[PDB]
């Protein structure tokens, strides 16, 4: 009937505006981990253990996993922007 | 910044951006036309809930790996 159809466009519509609050929340957050990770750096230059740390989470979001699970969101959201 | 955060949260906030001015668009705007229409829409809002949660989880693993990397 068209008010169970009206409920749930209401109910998709709210959940996707979530979805999207939640998504700018996290990046937002990802200002931490730039901090997090420029202070990686810093102990980085009288610690090795931070060095190969670093170097190996570079290496994750050039070519490894992090890129890969980057590329993953983004690819996503592109495809949601191509069907519109 | 080390690892080059600017450029991939800049292009990936300009993907988020983008879709959410454009489908803001379209979610602000015979009788079996109308209540089949209807049913096409709820079918692609909810595909693009499902592709858009799907985004939000790998974004998630992402901070969770960074963060946990950072640490051991």
């Amino acid at each position: 009937g068209i008010v169970s159809q009206t409920r749930n466009k209401e109910l998709l519509d709210k959940k996707i505006r979530s979805e999207i609050e939640a998504i700018k929340k996290i990046i937002a957050e990802f200002d931490v981990v730039k901090e997090s990770v420029n202070e990686l750096s810093e102990k980085a230059k009288t610690d090795p253990q931070a060095a190969e740390k670093l170097n190996k989470l570079i290496e994750g979001y050039t070519y490894g996993e992090e890129r890969k699970l980057y590329d993953s969101a983004l690819s996503k959201i592109e495809k949601l922007i191509e069907t519109l | 910044d080390v690892i080059d955060l600017f450029n991939k949260l800049g292009v990936f906030q300009a993907a988020i951006l983008m879709f959410a001015y454009m489908y803001q668009a379209q979610s602000d705007l015979n009788l079996t036309t109308t209540v089949n229409n209807s049913q096409l829409e709820i079918q692609q809002m909810s595909n693009t809930l499902n592709l858009l949660t799907s985004a939000r989880s790998d974004m998630q693993s992402l901070q969770y790996r960074t963060i946990s990397g950072i640490s051991l």
